[PDB]
């Protein structure tokens, strides 16, 4: 099981090389919204995208 | 098929203790290594006398045999 | 009372608590998906699984019969002492794939209802997986003979 | 123990050895009696006696007969069934 | 084809089908000379010694203690030192030694 | 609550709001429910239910009237009644009987012509009849007949991945009780096509016109799917007939195309209830999934076009991946696929609905006859007398009850074992999963499991998995569902009010922790519950959102998990080990319950049988071994007849003992006399002793066991093993055999202990060889030898036609003789065709403990005797207190066992008395105990449920306050641990050694059955090689893995010895065993048979095959 | 647990592809959305198809 | 050539059966490689590369790799391309005369890694150098074309 995760999360990761990032998008509330292939989160900043 | 073999030779163990003049007529008579039943006057034409005295030594020598003291062993023999 | 437990198991769960609660809050703000959020909660547990093992490791007095035993190399792992005394960790569903919710408790406290249920899973899955992985060792082997 | 074997094309020389006799006629057994055919393809002078130390006529039942052939017969007494190997062959026009 | 539809079995039909001869056995024959029993652990025995049953050591070596039975006048003949053997009488012990 | 209950104190703090339920109703019910008695039918009544129908009636019902082809004549049935049983069980399994009752059921035959009316009572047969204990006796054995776990007739969608395309493929299938299948799928092309009965593919649009769906009423219904849409355009089928023709010879393809078949074959193959019928459990499946009929009564079980129209719809949905449907004139439900694991969809075949099945398929046997022979006797004199044939209705029972792979002999090993069996649930069986596609997905644990079926309890053959075993407060609903009960919770206090759930149901509320902590009112003291919600995940709710609750922390579980101690502290696989080995244990001589224990141990006892209970409250009159009998307060008088060494199934003594005596006064339902296995009506499956947990010196190494001589002195763990041997005379081609004394050419020294009849006489011991029934056989045709004729002369041997074949005790085996049963035709009793007399003989020993005999706790702890050592040589106690047993320390931590720890931590606590002090009030660690606990003499029993019991730190709080002992020091500290000394050098030990009181039981796995030897023996006629198998005398196998490893040795003539003169070789065989009795060196072997045939027919193809020696050397021989 | 069929199957080839490629090469694939650009010089011929 | 026989420590002896037993010491540790999953359910299990007793059977049975990466049939240095999709690699041989081409290699696939010690180059660059048998993306060489 956790092979199979850990090799799953390296193929993703591999996938998601070519173009990480898409676009972005502002919100009229003034925040920056970032989109692409994978979900990055700050661990020691409350998960904050 | 050992015992099969073991007992023939306890056939000429056990007639060992009859004497040859004697033993002869038992292995004529029961055909020992050739399996022809001689008749009474045929071991008398081998021998050389007449017949009824080949039924006195089968009876004497068959008497003498019946005894635990030469048949011990061949009781294992059963069938 | 050779078993012992280290008094750092406490700090560790609620440390890696609320980061769990900080990934349910940004799921339901809709930052994440559901396996996801699966995904990075078993992240989480199996970092709290590590430094609990660590922990236990550190505590234990070298001349404790539990870590003596294994030590030596006579037997066991630390893993096992770790499930023993530290707690059990994460568990896998019938498909395979690892439960969110871990099993806090350890085997010298004694497991919940709900965690022996979902133990019970993977013992069940194993008693099929032994037999079957024969199956194809006979068969590499069996060319490789001819 | 032999260490090689081989195989090659038989002559008619090695059929005509290996035989011990010809099957003149394609009877096997009588209906009635379940004994073997002369000359049929169960035949047992040439293929030997299907049972020990005695032949088809029955003259001879002893086992001292080892190397006698019946007279009426023609069936050699032998030491056992040896209808396992022993072998025959066809003079065909 | 005879009797039915089936067809007459020629000669080389005899070194063809799944039933005949230049085949080989992927299941094991069974042996005799062999026994089974449960083992424990002997710690005061040697790196090449065993600790073997007396009752299984007899059945296997059944015909050497009948030989050595009828070698020392135990018995009279194999037939008695088959029936000691089997009915496992105090002199037989001796001999399995 | 039991009367005669010991005071077993409890660690339990949780209140059970429900007793535990009869254990042994999932049997009881059924099979009242079969026979319909007045208890099953106030039962149902009470629940509502109008007019209870009990399966017999449902079965004859539904078999009547059967008309005659041209109406003139018609058969009725009616009024099932069952009379007394023929004989008791106990005579019944005395003499060989079935226990059985008539059947008798009013049959009425009806002439339309001229209004005649003929009504009887005809005699059905002798129906089997179930026991007290929910069992049955089949001729003379006692048997049990497991419930089944099926697939109910619903419908199911479920989608799958193609194999070619990778696409995801949606299917459909209608599964009826009985009748053929109706399925739907959408192709990998998105075509949408149905299959009916198995048979060819086709368009959905065809079936849709053969119910008489015009072209626009179809694109008015499926305009929303395009797919469908195009299927239509593609379908070049026009009109309802010509749909009809082609699916008639789709269906009939060697029929002629005759309209008016191809009409009604159709109509009779779905929607007419004579041949389809959908059991009235798939109705409400197929009403509650698709939304039909919401609210009103089940009327009919039949198939109509609405609800394939719906099934179609549904199908079409799930496709084109919408959530949620609502059909015209239903009500709204979910579009979703359907996992068949789900106890939603599996459902129980009881006893009686197996029974029902084959009286069902009797019946239909039946009235084939029937129909055939009215047209064949003469008008108005034919009574239901003349034509009611009742040989087909036996033969299916008595078929079922014989030759049923569900009907199986009871596993009778212990009262636990025959407990369980009772409450199996087995996947496989006829009608459930076939023998190949039991794959390892089935055999799983689904998270619907909880609560109705135990996930530790299994049996570890290859059945792991398609067996369980019944959770102790699951039922079975009148549907087959397994039920189980929950407390129902509002606002977030905990009510009384108990609701019964099925798994299906279940999944639409929040159920809460059985042990989740509340207040005396009830109310939640915390702000977050544990919960399982619809997909089984468990998860943390706030309190308001509760809905449900288990009802104890043992709902899980089943009655064999339910007997281990600390069961929290055991991993699951060990636990499964053993719950398992709990059912191999062996009654001993002298039972003793468990000091440490759980307070099932008590009630499974009783629930069980084999504990003798009073009826009546009395006193009793008179007490002996045999028999107890009692004088009830209201003047009647009741006996109870003791079964003492009677042989069990498995060949264990199930002998039982009174526990009263004369004029004690005894309540109604107490126990008055112990069973097999059980102590004052409590299980007793093994012994409580003493154990040291410390290697030494090797002799426990790798999970051996080392035993005082003192449990071989004192009989601790002796059992009494019970053996029958049989035999038979018969008829044969020579004449019949007999039973004789004097068997030929045997001495006075073999047969001294024969009887007259010529069977060994009760009490005689016997050894293996002896002989126990004389028997002889007539021979054939003699013809012998020139020798044997001289040994004939010799002895004076008469001429007797008859050669010995008595009955002899087995290789290894001996004891007493305590019992003969003889039968013979000639006395009326029943025998197997050609036989004459049958004796069956009882040998009895008492086998104590040895080396190689496996033991084993209660928490998967297992191992054999590895040495049993003297007394003085095993670890003492400072008091000189000698150990029993020693556990190697280094099986414990890597197993994950550690409850046998607390087992031995806690037994030593009760072993010796404890005392809290309360001088200075109750200490910290004593809050929770239960004021009960505060004290307690030596040799005070206590109970710790499985999920509620004794905690860490109370009993390491009471390790400290054990009393002391005689002389009044303390031996264990408070730690657990002693000083022991060294038995054989005397010295202390350096270190104290854990030391207390563990419960360890004897498994049946002992060496004296399991060693096995061969020399020479019999061999396989079909293959020539060895026979297998210890019974058969067989050898060992010597696989292809084995013969791999001796070449890598290079060992080449072992391997060539072993594969020849060892096996199939008899010339060799017979040369080798000469050469070994008379001394000669073994001979060569070479040249086997299959060479020499296999050259033969080489030379026979005209092959010129020949063997040369050497590198290109002459031939050989 | 498995039969000979089924083990025999676990050492093939077992070939994977794209799901563009795969669909690619095959004539009969039908695909869940069609975009037409410049649709107006499609004949009748290619609609059909 | 064999040398040392590895039970006794000894050279070989004329007669040993070696292949059997090297086919049995190959085939014994088969059951702790990782194998393909056991369920019938699910897609094919290509996408994600277990490598272990698949990836033998590969080797042994000398079939085409399912990750199949090129080599360099002449050593000279690299000019490398990059497109929407597909990679481009072109070897000049420096002693040698015509260049040769691969234009067809999947973008998805990473480039080698060749990361010297302190010069750490990292993913292959333009203008490196290959020698014959070089190994240009990652994933398994044929061995046909070895
Ligand atoms: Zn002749």
């Amino acid at each position: 099981a956790e092979v199979r995760a850990l090799a799953k999360d390296i193929a993703r990761l591999n996938v998601a090389d070519n173009g990480l990032c898409f676009g972005r998008l502002d919100t009229l509330d003034d925040a920056r919204l970032y989109i692409g292939r994978l979900g990055i989160f700050d661990r020691d900043n409350d998960f904050e995208p | 098929a050992v015992s099969f073999t073991l007992l023939q030779d306890q056939l000429q163990s056990v007639l060992e203790t009859l004497s040859e003049r004697e033993a002869g007529v038992v292995r004529l008579r029961f055909g020992l290594t050739d399996g022809q039943p001689r008749t009474l006057d045929e071991i008398g034409q081998v021998y050389g006398v007449t017949r009824e005295r080949i039924r006195q030594i089968e009876s004497k020598t068959m008497s003498k045999l019946r005894h635990p003291s030469r048949s011990q062993v061949l009781r294992d023999y059963l069938d | 009372a050779d078993v012992l437990v280290p008094p750092q198991k406490q700090e560790i769960l609620e440390r890696h608590e609320a980061e769990a609660d900080a990934i349910e809050r940004k799921y339901q703000r809709g930052a994440l998906n559901h396996t996801e959020r699966n995904e990075s909660l078993v992240k989480i547990w199996q970092d709290a699984t590590e430094e609990v093992g660590k922990a236990l490791e550190e505590f234990y007095p070298a001349d404790n019969p539990i870590i003596t035993i294994v030590k030596s190399g006579a037997t066991g792992n630390l893993t096992q002492t770790r499930t023993l005394a530290g707690m059990k960790g994460l568990v896998t569903n019938p498909k395979g794939e690892f439960i969110p919710r871990p099993i806090k408790s350890s085997f010298r406290e004694g497991l919940t209802v709900l965690e022996y249920f979902i133990n019970t899973h993977g013992a069940r899955k194993g008693l099929a997986d032994t037999a079957l992985r024969t199956a194809d060792s006979g068969y590499l082997t069996r060319r490789l003979v001819d | 123990f032999f260490d090689e074997l081989r195989i090659g094309l038989a002559t008619a020389d090695d059929i005509r050895n290996w035989s011990y006799g010809e099957v003149k006629k394609p009877e096997t057994i009588n209906y009635r009696t379940l004994k073997p055919e002369k000359d049929g393809l169960f035949c047992e002078k040439i293929f030997g006696p299907t049972r020990d130390w005695e032949c088809y006529c029955g003259k001879y039942k002893r086992v001292r007969f080892k190397g006698i052939i019946c007279e009426r017969c023609g069936v050699e007494v032998t030491r056992a069934k040896v209808r396992r190997e022993r072998m025959g062959h066809i003079e065909l026009a | 084809t005879g009797p039915g539809n089936r067809p007459l079995k020629s000669l080389s039909d005899l070194l063809k089908g799944k039933q005949g001869r230049f085949r080989q056995n992927l299941l094991g024959k069974r042996v005799d000379y062999s026994g089974r029993s449960v083992i424990v652990v002997g710690p005061q025995l040697k790196l090449h010694q065993c600790g073997l049953p007396k009752l299984m050591a007899l059945e296997l070596f059944k015909p050497f203690v009948m030989k050595r039975l009828v070698d020392l006048n135990h018995a009279q003949n194999i037939k008695s030192a088959k029936r000691m053997v089997e009915r496992q009488r105090p002199q037989v012990w001796d001999v399995l030694e | 609550s039991v009367p005669g209950a010991p005071n077993r104190v409890s660690f339990a703090k949780l209140r059970e709001p429900l007793e535990v339920p009869g254990l042994l109703d999932v049997q009881t019910d059924s099979f009242e429910w079969l026979v319909g008695s007045d208890r099953w039918r106030q039962a149902a009544i009470d629940r509502g239910e109008e007019n209870p129908v009990g399966g017999l009636e449902e079965v004859l019902a539904e078999l009547s009237p059967i008309e005659d082809f041209s109406g003139s004549m018609s058969l009725s049935f009616s009024d099932p009644r069952f009379d007394e049983v023929k004989a008791s069980v106990d005579e019944c399994k005395d003499k060989d009987m079935t226990y059985a009752a008539p059947l008798f059921v009013t049959a009425e035959f009806i002439n339309n012509n001229t209004g005649e009316i003929k009504s009887q009572t005809v005699f059905m047969g002798d129906f089997p009849m179930m026991t007290e204990k929910g069992t049955f006796i089949i001729n003379g054995t006692e048997r049990v007949v497991v419930s089944q776990l099926v697939r109910s007739p619903g419908v199911y969608f479920d989608e799958t991945i193609d194999k070619s395309t990778e696409k995801t493929l949606h299917s459909v299938k209608v599964i009826p009780g009985r009748g053929a299948w109706l399925e739907f799928d959408v192709d990998k092309r998105d075509t949408v096509g149905v299959r009916i009965d198995r048979k060819r593919r086709q368009p959905v649009t065809v079936l849709l016109k053969a119910l008489g769906w015009t072209n626009e009423q179809i694109v008015e219904r499926f305009g929303f799917s395009e797919i469908m849409m195009g299927t239509l355009e593609k379908d070049t089928t026009s009109g309802t007939d010509e749909a009809l023709l082609d699916i008639y010879r789709k269906l009939r393809p060697g029929e002629p195309p005759t309209k008016e078949s191809a009409q009604t074959l159709l109509e009779n193959l779905f929607f007419k209830e004579k041949r389809y019928d959908l059991a009235r459990v798939g109705r409400y499946k197929v009403n509650k999934k698709l939304g039909l009929n919401a609210g009103k009564p089940i009327t009919s079980s039949t198939l109509t076009e609405e609800d394939v129209v719906a099934t179609i719809e549904y199908l079409v949905r799930l496709h084109e991946g919408q959530t949620s449907m609502t059909v015209p004139g239903g009500v709204e439900v979910p579009v979703e696929v359907d996992d068949i694991d789900h106890f939603g969809n599996r459902r129980l075949r009881t006893v009686g609905e197996l029974i029902q099945n084959q009286i069902r398929v009797g019946l239909s046997r039946m009235e084939r006859v029937v129909r055939e022979r009215m047209t064949t006797q003469d008008v108005e004199a034919i009574t239901p007398q003349t034509l009611i044939n009742i040989r087909p209705v036996v033969a299916a029972i008595k078929e079922f009850f014989g030759t049923s792979q569900l009907s199986q002999f009871m596993d009778q090993n212990n009262p636990l074992s025959g407990l369980t069996h009772k409450r199996r649930l087995s996947a496989l069986g006829p009608g459930g999963l076939s023998r190949e596609r039991a794959g390892l997905e089935v055999r799983d644990v689904h998270p619907s499991h909880y609560g109705r079926m135990c996930p530790i309890e299994t049996p570890e053959g290859p059945n792991i998995g398609l067996i369980g075993s019944l959770s102790v407060y699951a039922r079975v609903n009148p549907f087959g569902f397994i039920e189980t009960p929950y407390r129902k919770v509002e606002n977030g206090v905990v009510t009384d009010q108990i609701d019964y759930l099925t798994a299906d149901e279940e999944d639409r509320h929040v159920v809460a922790q059985a042990n989740s902590p509340t207040d005396e009112n009830g109310r939640f003291t915390e702000d977050r519950v544990m919960v399982r919600k619809k997909g089984g995940e468990v998860e943390f709710v706030s309190a308001d959102q509760v809905d449900y609750m288990d009802v104890s922390p043992r709902q899980m579980v089943s009655v064999a998990t339910a007997m281990i101690p600390f069961l929290e502290h055991d991993d699951a696989n060990r636990a499964l080990m053993g719950a398992n080995m709990q059912r191999q244990a062996v009654p001993l001589v002298r039972s003793e319950a468990p000091l440490v224990g759980t307070g099932m141990e008590l009630r499974a006892a009783i629930d069980a049988g084999d504990v003798v209970v009073a009826d009546k409250t009395g006193v009793i009159e008179e007490v002996s071994a045999d028999y107890i009998t009692v004088m009830a307060d209201d003047g009647t008088r009741q006996s109870y007849r003791l079964r003492k060494f009677a042989r069990s199934n498995h060949g264990t003594c199930a002998n039982q003992r009174p526990i009263v005596d004369a004029g004690q006064r005894v309540e109604a339902g107490q126990v008055i006399a112990d069973g097999p296995c059980t102590q004052n009506g409590e299980m007793a499956l093994g012994k409580n002793l003493l154990v040291a947990i410390m290697p030494w010196e090797g002799h426990n190494y790798e999970d051996a066991i080392i035993l005082s001589n003192r449990l071989v002195e004192e009989d601790v763990l002796t059992s009494i093993h019970i053996e029958e041997h049989e035999i038979d005379a018969r008829d044969t081609k020579l004449g019949a055999e007999e039973i004789t004394r004097d068997i030929p050419n045997v001495s006075d020294e073999v047969l001294a202990d024969l009887d007259e009849r010529g069977i060994v006489r009760i009490g005689a011991e016997v050894r293996d060889g002896d002989i126990l029934v004389g028997k002889v056989t007539p021979k054939g045709e003699t013809e012998l030898t020139p020798e044997e004729r001289l040994l004939r002369a010799i002895f004076g041997e008469k001429a007797r036609e008859v050669r010995d074949t008595s009955l002899k005790v087995p290789h290894g085996e001996s004891g007493k003789v305590i019992g003969i049963r003889v039968f013979s035709r000639e006395d009326d009793d029943e025998l197997p065709a050609g036989v004459n007399e049958l004796v069956r003989v009882y040998v009895a020993q008492k086998r104590k403990i040895s080396d190689g005999d496996k033991l084993a706790g209660r928490h998967g702890n297992k191992g054999v005797i590895g040495k049993i050592l003297p007394v003085e040589d095993m670890p003492f106690l400072p008091d000189g207190t000698p150990v029993d047993i020693i556990l190697n320390t280094h099986g414990v931590p890597r197993r994950m066992n550690i409850g046998q720890i607390l087992e031995t931590h806690l037994g030593w606590v009760a072993k010796a008395g404890w005392n809290i002090d309360v001088a200075a009030g109750v200490p910290d660690w004593a809050s929770k105990l239960p004021e009960e606990l505060y004290s307690a003499p030596a040799d005070s029993t206590v109970a710790t449920p499985v999920f509620d019991g004794a905690q860490e730190g109370e009993l390491a709080g009471l390790l400290g306050s054990t009393l002391p002992n005689r002389d009044g020091e303390v031996m264990v500290d408070a730690d657990g641990k002693s000083t022991l000394f060294d038995g054989r050098s005397g010295e202390p030990f350096p270190y104290p050694v854990t030391v207390g009181y563990m419960y360890i039981l004897k498994l049946h796995h002992l060496v004296d059955d399991k060693i096995h030897a061969r020399s020479t023996g019999p061999y396989s006629m079909i293959t020539q090689q060895p026979l297998g198998g210890k019974a058969q005398f067989g050898g060992q196998r010597f696989g292809e893995m084995e013969c791999w490893a001796m070449q890598a040795y290079g060992a080449a003539y072992t391997l060539q010895e072993l594969l020849t003169i060892k096996s199939d070789d008899t010339v060799g065989r017979v040369k080798v065993y000469e050469a070994i009795v008379k001394g000669e060196n073994i001979p060569e072997p070479g040249i086997p048979e299959s060479f020499k045939v296999l050259l033969k027919e080489l030379q026979s193809l005209c092959l010129n095959v020949e063997v040369l020696s050497s590198d290109g050397a002459a031939i050989e021989m | 647990l498995i039969d000979a069929e089924e083990l025999a199957d676990r050492f093939k080839e077992q070939d994977n592809r794209e799901l563009s490629e795969r669909a690619a090469a095959d004539r009969e694939w039908t695909y869940g959305h069609v975009v037409v650009d410049e649709a107006q010089e499609l004949s009748e011929m290619d609609w059909r198809l | 050539c064999y040398g040392r026989s590895m039970a006794t420590g000894k050279l070989v002896d004329i007669g040993e059966a070696v292949g059997i037993v090297a086919a049995q010491s190959i085939g014994e540790p088969g059951t702790q490689l990782t194998m393909r999953t056991f369920h019938q359910g699910g897609v094919t299990g290509g996408a994600d590369i277990v490598g272990g007793l698949p990836r033998v059977q590969e080797l042994f049975e000398a079939r085409v790799p399912r990750n199949k990466a090129p080599i360099a049939d002449v050593a000279g240095r690299v000019r490398l391309e990059e497109s929407d999709k597909f990679f481009k690699i072109t070897i000049v041989p420096d002693d040698g005369g015509e260049e040769v081409v691969y234009d067809k290699l999947s973008k998805r696939q990473r480039l080698r890694v060749i990361t010297h010690e302190d010069g750490t180059e990292g993913v292959l660059s333009d203008g490196d150098h290959v020698e014959v048998g070089d190994q240009l993306m990652e994933g398994a060489a044929d061995p046909h074309e070895v």
